[PDB]
């Protein structure tokens, strides 16, 4: 299982 | 502030990206067990599903008399909750940020915090 929410949190922390 | 925060205040239309994935998640888990979440929401909120998610995952057999299956007032909701959180501690998660009034409030963005943090830990669990 891959999960788009790991990339949608990264992206989200480096705001 | 974490990244829960900035969901919320700057890209609250990934919402449901999050709770397909968690709702997925522990549904692998509760349909062992013959039980099913349909709603984030709300259906976390009275501790039970949390107490036997934890049992189940770290393969501790929770007694009936440890907790409240039914629970009939804020206080015993509040008391299955708090349980949950020392179980996850047990688990070697560290302590929860929200309250275990705020997840009995049905607060998302406590209850996603939670479940999400599971979510890091037992990603594997088959």
């Amino acid at each position: 299982n891959l999960s788009e929410l790991d990339r949608l949190l990264l992206e989200l922390n480096a705001v | 502030r974490d990244a829960f925060d900035t969901l919320f205040d700057h890209a609250p239309d990934k919402l449901n990206v999050v709770k397909k994935t968690l709702i997925t998640f522990v549904n692998k888990h509760l349909n062992k067990l013959n039980l099913e979440v349909t709603e984030l929401e709300t259906q976390f909120a009275d501790g039970v599903y949390l107490v036997l998610l934890m049992g189940l995952l770290e393969g501790y057999f929770v007694p009936l008399h440890s907790f409240f299956l039914t629970p009939d007032s804020f206080e015993q909701k509040v008391l299955n909750v708090s349980f949950a959180f020392e179980l996850m501690q047990d688990g070697g998660l560290e302590k929860p940020k929200p309250r275990p009034e705020d997840i009995v409030n049905c607060d998302l963005k406590s209850t996603l915090r939670v479940l999400y943090n599971l979510f890091t830990k037992y990603r594997n669990v088959e």
